[PDB]
Formats: structure tokens, sequence, C-alpha cells
RNA sequence: CUCUAACUAUAAAAAUCUCUCUUCUC
């Protein structure tokens, strides 16, 4: 206990343009929401890991600033009704803060996992791409 | 400094102590540095020969091309237009040309130049067509070392031939200009503007 | 196709004495000499400038470097 | 012509099985022709378990791994390559691709 | 803030690509002998080269 | 003689709205010059040319005429621009279009008043153009209050 | 004659088609 200020990462990967923002212990405080479409042009990339990186990089820039030094993660696909697999980029973007100067520990999943109900979007036939 | 009689007396400057192999009997390869420390063993200064001429298979193996003087290939690469494909001494009377212009302007021995030259003009980042017919997209990949050299040689020697054209200057000078553009970052270079160019689009498209 | 160059003379065809005064105090300041560069200074139509270029070796005022044909490469006296 | 002895179903005595959407397109399909793989994998990549793992407070972390199954329309179980046309003689087998690595 | 890295490619990991002309390969730093990174390559490479990164860890993965 | 671009600095800046006479079209796109900021050149990339399919290449460019843009990273430098033309909204178009057209008018009054007067356009706007849109927000607003007001 | 550990990541659009059908016996 050498005095790590802790912080929460919440990493919210979505199959599109996913998020970084990091809170406070009690998630009550937010610190730099900026997110993964913040540093796209396509908006088709914003799932992209480069987006991750980018936001991630610029996270861990205003962590620093205002002074929060590890991290506790909160990975979480879109989940409730939708597909419950954790985005593409979010990975990216658990590893670049991993590496610029953040200390990381207690990884967790939050996906919000429901108990059978509220019947997913699609129809019968679902979707017929 | 040394001479030896024989029947047939040749030159001075040939026949005095030239166990000391130079490119023109001018321009010698020692001193010669390679800045950056990839594309070394990818460039043959380490190689002494008396003509930028030697007509070797160089090609026929996956990598021998890369045993190849860089001044031949350099030379072998100014030669384009369709109508001009052949003719090497013409293209090896030109480039000496140009070494003598690099050995005027900014005397550092020409060689190192031109090596210079190549190295700066490389680029780092090219791009790939990846995007599937639909959603077109302009992928961003890293380039081999040996990719790099031909590049930079292909680079330099259309901008030569683009100033060259329907042109008063001639190719030697245009090409020994731009050589000297190219040494330092001077973006007057057509080279090394299509390099930025293309580390540019490289970059915006990671 | 149509004429949009928009190009006048561009260089001398005939001398002037101030011209030969130009070309003579101009071989100094000039490290690199060639027909090329004195046609490129607007002062020397081309025909001529191998004229003036073989002139200036009267008093060995530029020594060549190499003399060969289809170009002329040249360094002042110093 | 019954194209499998075994109806390509499974239900096999139970009359009506409830449904579960597709995974990929929500195609709802009966739990039992519902292609399903359990999804088991770490929480971070092998290939960039080494960052996390000299720059982590907690030294010797669990790092956990993440469980989920899928379950596939067959469309999608086809088209996305989790089951293959197989031929008719190696229809009838039924075992896993022999425990991919072993 | 020109981070030019250098990377010796250490195993080349076949060819990819709708064209095929481009090739993955694994690498390790020149400096920092501890660190591989999986990344492309277009143009022919071998082993012992020493790619010239701009960007050091945006690790592609398989093209199709 | 035609120079001395419109708005402050030379330079475009971020994430702003101008407009674009083309000329030239390589491989990727087109890097051709501007008529809102000096005459600068800037690169507009094929990914992001237009909303529906790029189809064609020759037909939705339209080389030497009028065209929407925006510069996402300026190179402030040696005079580079990254453009695009597709990611301008509707409703931005229209009004980009206006101050284009806004500046364009004071340029062409300037230009005749420097032709005929010979002087070089820098110091045209330097003396006149500048004060008029540091004092008004815009050298037509100054213009028209010229009209009414001495 | 002793055993049950790995893992990824695609889908844009493509409509139609005029004839002429002819043996096997040593
Ligand atoms: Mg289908
Ligand atoms: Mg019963
Ligand atoms: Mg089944
Ligand atoms: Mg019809
Ligand atoms: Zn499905």
């Amino acid at each position: 206990d050498n005095s790590q200020v802790f912080g929460v990462a919440r990493i919210f990967a979505s199959f599109n343009d996913t998020f970084v923002h990091v809170t406070d212990l009690s998630g009550r405080e937010t610190i730099a929401r900026v997110t993964g479409g913040m540093k796209v042009k396509a908006d088709r990339d914003e799932s992209s890991p480069y987006a991750a990186m980018l936001a991630a990089q610029d996270v861990a820039a205003k962590c620093k600033e205002v002074g929060i030094t590890a991290v506790h993660i909160k990975i979480r696909a879109t989940g409730g009704t939708r597909s419950k697999t954790p985005g593409p980029g979010g990975q990216a973007a658990l590893r670049a803060l991993a590496r610029s100067g953040l200390r990381i520990g207690r990884i967790e999943d939050v996906t919000p996992v429901p108990s059978d109900s509220t019947r997913k979007k699609g129809g019968r036939r679902g979707r017929r791409l | 400094f040394v001479p030896v009689e024989l029947a047939t007396t040749i030159p001075v400057e040939i026949q005095q102590a030239q166990q000391e192999i130079k490119l023109f009997n001018k321009w010698s390869f020692e001193d010669v540095e390679v800045k950056d420390a990839s594309l070394v063993d990818y460039i043959q200064i380490s190689k002494p020969i008396y003509v930028a001429h030697t007509a070797g298979r160089y090609a026929n193996k996956r990598f021998r091309k890369a045993q190849c003087p860089i001044v031949e290939r350099l030379t072998n690469s100014l030669m384009m237009n369709g109508r001009n494909n052949g003719k090497k001494l013409k293209a090896v009377r030109i480039v000496k040309h140009t070494l003598e212009i690099i050995n005027v302007l900014t005397d550092q021995n020409p060689l190192q130049v031109v090596v210079d030259a190549i190295i700066n003009s490389g680029p780092r980042e090219d791009t790939t067509r990846v995007g599937g017919g639909g959603a077109a997209r302009r992928q961003a990949v890293d380039v081999s070392p040996l990719r790099r050299v031909n590049q930079s040689i292909a680079l330099l020697t259309i901008g030569a031939r683009e100033a060259a054209f329907r042109n008063i200057k001639t190719i030697a000078e245009t090409l020994a200009e731009e050589l000297i553009n190219a040494a330092k970052g001077s973006s007057t270079s057509y080279a090394i503007k299509k390099k930025d160019e293309l580390e540019r689009v490289a970059k915006s498209n990671r | 196709s149509k004429k949009s160059h928009k190009d006048k003379a561009k260089h001398a065809v005939v001398l002037d004495q101030d011209k030969f005064d130009r070309i003579m105090k101009e071989a100094p300041t000039y490290r690199y000499v060639s027909v090329s560069v004195l046609v490129d200074r607007f002062k020397l139509g081309g025909s001529l400038a191998r004229v003036a270029l073989r002139h200036l070796e009267n008093e060995g005022i530029i020594k060549p470097v190499s003399k060969h044909s289809k170009q002329a490469i040249y360094t002042r006296a110093t | 012509p019954k194209k499998r002895a075994s109806n390509g179903r499974n239900k096999k005595g139970r009359g009506h099985v409830k449904p579960v959407r597709c995974v990929n397109c929500s195609r709802s399909v009966p739990k039992d022709k519902a292609i399903k793989r359990m999804a088991i994998r770490n929480i971070v990549e092998a290939a960039a378990i080494r960052d996390l793992s000299e720059a982590s407070v907690y030294a010797e972390y669990a790092l956990p791994k993440t469980y989920n199954k899928l379950h596939y329309c067959i469309s999608c179980a086809i088209h996305a390559r989790i089951v293959r046309v197989r031929s008719r003689t190696d229809r009838r087998i039924r075992a896993p691709p022999q425990r991919p690595r072993f | 803030k020109t981070p030019v890295t250098l990377a010796k490619v250490i195993k080349v990991l076949g060819r990819t690509g709708s064209r095929g002309g481009v090739t993955q390969v694994r690498v390790e730093f020149l400096e920092d002998t501890t660190r591989t990174i999986v990344r492309n390559v277009k143009g022919p490479v071998r082993e012992g080269d020493i790619l010239v990164l701009m960007e050091s860890e945006r690790e592609a993965r398989r093209l199709r | 003689t035609s120079h001395c671009r419109f708005y402050e600095n030379k330079y475009p800046e971020i994430d702003d709205i101008v407009m674009v006479n083309v000329q030239q079209i390589a491989e990727m796109g087109a890097y051709v010059k501007l008529l809102e900021y000096d005459n600068i050149e800037g690169m507009i990339l094929l990914s992001e040319l237009s909303r529906r399919r790029i189809r064609s290449i020759q037909k939705l460019i339209r080389v030497g005429k009028n065209d929407v843009a925006v510069v996402l990273r300026v190179d402030k430098e040696k005079g580079y621009i990254d453009l695009s033309k597709r990611r301008v909204s509707s409703e931005d178009i229209i009004k980009c279009e206006e101050k284009y057209q806004k500046s364009k008018t004071v340029h062409s009054i300037l230009r005749y008043c420097a032709e005929k007067f010979q002087i070089p356009l820098e110091e045209l706007y330097k003396t006149i153009a500048w004060p008029l849109s540091r004092k008004f927000g815009h050298a037509y607003e100054a213009f028209k209050l010229s009209i009414i007001d001495e």
C-alpha cells in the first residue's frame, strides 16, 4: 500500500464505438469520459483497436494530470439482450491502459446477463443479412 | 608513385598506385556511411568497382538482387520511358556526370550523398488494397527494407525524368539536384515529396 | 491543344554589352556553372550558351571538370 | 428422403422445446437444433499477458477467464465456419474434432 | 516526438492478404530484447531484416 | 497577381469548413488548390469522398469546379492540408457556401482595386480588409455599412 | 502397465437468355 490512489477504467466495448471512462471507486465522479469515436474519423472504425489506443492514451494522460495512478477494470459488452460478447476494440484499450504508466489490478467483467427476458430484437427469422 | 615500364604505356592516373579501387578512378567507397541501421546489408558499398556496369546474374535468385552495387541499380533504373529501355552506356554516362555534379555541389564525396538520399526518401509505411468491393478502405502496412531501397530508387529516378522532360535542364543535372535535395530534408525534391505523401496517407489510415 | 503556356522569349538571343558585363562579373558567385544554369538566369538563349561558356575559357576563368559534350561542367579559378 | 436418421433435431421424445435466439442474426431456433459452443477464454489474450504481467499491482494475479455459451442458428453456424458441411459416411461421426490439441 | 523504432524480424508468419502481397512476421525490437510483436510487412523480407516502425504497439491481425 | 488569403492566418484551422477548386487526381484522390485560404493544395481521399459508394471517380470530382471541404489535420510546418468532403453536415455545407461567397466578393472588389492601382493584394488586405473584418466580423458587412455610413 | 487445458477476428450491389436432339446390330 504505497499510496496508489485507485480508479476504475470501466471500458465498455461494443461492436461499434467502444468506451473508456475512468471514475472514482464509488463511480460517482467521472474522469475523462473520452470515448472511441472521439479520435477517429471514419465512424466505421469506431470499434477498431486504433480507436481503443487513441482513447486509452488520452484518458491515461488525463488520469496522470488529475492524480490517479492505479486502476481496476470493469469490462462490459453491450450485454442485456445484445450479443453478450465483448467488443473487438476494448481489448486494445485494456492493453494501452496497461502500457501507459497506469498501474492495473483486479480485472473484472461486468457484462449484464439477463435471466431470459425482453424478447431479443429481430423477429422469428431474425436478421436476414 | 611507383610506375612500371612495359611495352604499352598505361596513363599516369591509371597506372600509378591503383590498388585502391575507385568508382570512376575518382570517388572512393571508403568513408561512405549508412545512417539508418536497417538498410545496411541492402546496399553494397562494401564491394568496390571500377565501372558502374557489370552484367552479372543478379535476378535469378530470390535475393541476389541486393548484392548489386547501388550505383548500378540507380543506372539501370534511370532508363525508363520504354523507348530508352536499353542503352546502359547512356545511363552510366549520365550517372557519371551526376556524380561529378554532386562532387561540385557540396563537395561531400558524392557516393555518401547518393546513399543518404536513398536512405531518406524511403517510405516507412505504405497502404494496401483491403476494402472489399463495397466499403473500400486503405490499410496501413509496414514496409520491407529492400522494398524501401527499391522504392527510393524508383521515386528518385522518376523525379529526375519528370524534371528533365521537355525541359532545358538535362537529366544528369536534374538527377544531381534531386539527390542534393534528398540528402537533406529538402521537400523541393519530388522523391521526398512523394515519400511524405505516401507516409501521410498510411498514417491517416492507420 | 490551346497555347495556354503564356511564355515570352524567356532568354536572350543576341547579347548586350551590358549582358557581357553581367556574364563577366557573373562567373564569380556561381560555383556551379553549366550551359543550363546560364540559360536559367534568363541571360543566355542557349545557342550561344556554349559559345559564351567556351569564351569563359580564355583566361582560365572557369576550369573544366569534365569537358564531355551534351553538357559542360566547370568551376572557378581558386 | 430423410436426410438424417436422428432427424437433425435431437428432440426425439419431447413434443416441443423452448426456442433460443441466435447470437449473430437472432433467429429463434429450438434449443436442441441450436448449435452451441463453450466460449471459454482468458480475459486477456495470451499475446498481451506479458505487458499485464510485469506492470500490475497484486503480484501473481488470478487473470480470470470469461465464460459464455454461444447459440447460433445453423445458417450462421455454417457461414461463420462453426459447423462444416461434412460428407455422407462422415456425418454419422459425432465425436468432436479429436480434442483440437492434446 | 518522433519515436522511430527498429525491430529485427525473428520469425516470418506466412503471407496474407487478398492480393497475397503482404507478409506477417514476428519482430523482436533491436533494443529491449524482451519484447516481440506481430506485424504486417509489404515487400520481401527474410529472417534478420530490420523493420523501421514509426508506430510500435499497433499489433495488426490477420487481414482479409 | 492573386494572393493574400481571406481570413486571419494563412493555414487552415481545426475542424474548419472551406471550399476547393480541383485540378488533378492521381491515385488516392486529389491534392488540389484552395480558394478560401491562400492558394495551397490539399488531399481529398477516396474513402472519405462521397456519401454513396464510390462507383466512379471522374463524375463526382469535376476537375476545375468548386466543391465543399473540411480540413482534419493542418500541416503547420510546410503547407500541406489533409482535407475531407464526405463529413460536412447538410446544414453545414450551405452555411459554408455562404461564408465562401461572402469571402469571394471582397476579393473580387479588392482585385479590381489592386489591378487598377498595381499594388499587391497583400498590402490592400493588410490595410483595409483586416481592420474591417476585425471591426465588423466580416468585410462584406463593413462594405455594406460603408455604402450607408461613411 | 499411469491422465482430463486452450482461445479468437468478414457478409455492399449481380436482372434476363431465341433455336436444335438425333441407332446399336455381330
Ligand atoms: Mg445469406
Ligand atoms: Mg411418452
Ligand atoms: Mg445438432
Ligand atoms: Mg425483358
Ligand atoms: Zn444466425
